[PDB]
């Protein structure tokens, strides 16, 4: 940022870029090292009531696989794993380079 | 009869009803089940408009408080928890979710416990809650005006 | 007009697409006639190799026959038959419609232990 006009030219002319526009170095641009204090938001589960944990233990919802067929336990159509993966369209922000 | 606000029917345990449900009650085990109350010793404590409704209900509580024996332990905590939740309703110092909490309470000491004292001390909580609600809040909101 | 290039390294442009998929689900078909009637292997392949023809036989546009096959290109469609063909020869060697060979242990599969 302390470069003279010359340098600073000579450097944009050489570089084929505005080198001053997108400095490397930051000088004043960034926060403050001393931030004021937060205050951070609860979630949702932070409420006094309708809040039981029986209504929302996702750990206990885990249940064992279902067998579908086992060798101790057990004109349709040809089906597939998932239905075919669709084409990727081409960007139309920039195709190519 | 227009100065009336309140009639706890059945002694301390059974909850509270308002004037307009007093009007045309009768006195029965199911005319006061399906008032939500309960015929208990007959106990008719008349509450005018004068009244502090939830310095009453308080008292009761504290009642319930002191005379819990103990023994078990959602009676005992729940029925402290609750008396200290009223305490601070009357107060005011309290915001409006304290009362589903306070009502949660209640339902968990009540129906949990090894005699009926819990059910007895969970019901007039209930009671008001389910009654003089817009009072509780306006109790909060008038503590929240004039102490900010 | 004909496909410059398919994007894929190493797959070559195929210049008539439709007389090659159509022999090779033709030479497929009678490989799988070789096969168990009761084979399920058989029955679907069948399926597959049929509907893939008759959408072959179909259109006679290589960009609508990819939109109408969903294999991605056609050059992908051809290797894919190429491969359905070769692992049909290797079933019928193989022969797994038969019952299974061998039942494991109890415990083999229970989790958790
Ligand atoms: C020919 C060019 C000679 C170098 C020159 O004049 O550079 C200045 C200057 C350098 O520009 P700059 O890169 O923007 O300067 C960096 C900061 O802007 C400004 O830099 P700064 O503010 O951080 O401090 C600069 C300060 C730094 O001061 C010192 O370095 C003093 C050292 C004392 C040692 C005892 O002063 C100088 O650099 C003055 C020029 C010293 C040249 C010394 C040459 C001989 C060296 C010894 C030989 C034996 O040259 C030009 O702008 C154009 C040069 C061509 C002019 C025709
Ligand atoms: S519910 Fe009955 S047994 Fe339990 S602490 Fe209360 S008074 Fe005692």
């Amino acid at each position: 940022a302390s470069a003279t006009r010359v340098i600073q030219k000579l450097r944009n002319w050489a570089s084929g870029q505005d080198l001053q526009a997108k400095l490397q170095l930051r000088y004043q641009e960034i926060a403050k090292r001393t931030q004021p204090p937060p205050k951070l938001p609860v979630g949702p589960s932070h409420k006094l009531s309708n809040n039981y944990y029986c209504t929302r233990d996702g750990r206990r919802e885990v249940v064992p696989p279902s067998i579908i067929m086992s060798s101790q336990k057990a004109e349709k159509k040809a089906v597939t794993p998932a239905p075919p993966m669709k084409r990727w369209e081409l960007s139309k922000d920039q195709p190519y380079l | 009869w227009d100065n009336l606000l309140a009639v706890i029917p059945g002694g301390s345990s059974t909850p509270l009803i308002p004037k307009s449900v007093c009007e045309t009650v009768l006195m029965d085990f199911d005319a006061l089940v399906q008032a939500q109350t309960g015929l208990g010793t007959a106990a008719v404590i008349v509450m005018d408009r004068s009244t502090d409704i939830v310095k009453a209900i308080a008292r009761l509580i504290e009642f319930y408080k002191h005379e819990s024996c103990g023994q078990c332990t959602p009676c005992r905590e729940g029925v402290d928890w609750m008396n200290k939740v009223m305490a601070r309703f009357v107060k005011g110092d309290a915001r409006p979710a304290e009362i589903d909490s306070l009502w949660e309470i209640s339902k968990q000491i009540e129906g949990h416990t090894i005699c009926a004292l819990g059910d007895g001390a969970a019901w007039p909580v209930q009671g008001l809650i389910r009654h003089f609600r817009p009072e509780l809040e306006d109790r909060m909101q008038r503590f929240a005006q004039q102490h900010r | 007009l004909l496909k410059k290039t398919t994007g894929l390294v190493g797959l070559a442009v195929c210049d008539t697409p439709h007389e090659r998929l159509t022999i090779l689900y033709t030479k497929t078909l009678d490989i799988l006639k070789h096969f168990p009637k009761h084979a399920a292997y058989r029955k679907y392949t069948e399926q597959i190799t049929n509907e893939k023809l008759d959408m072959v036989k179909a259109e006679p546009d290589v960009k609508k026959l990819e939109a109408l096959l969903q294999g991605g290109e056609v050059e992908e469609v051809i290797l894919q038959a190429e491969k359905e063909l070769s692992l049909a020869r290797k079933m019928l060697k193989w022969k797994p419609w038969e019952p299974l060979v061998e039942e494991p242990p109890a415990n083999q599969w229970k989790w958790p232990i």
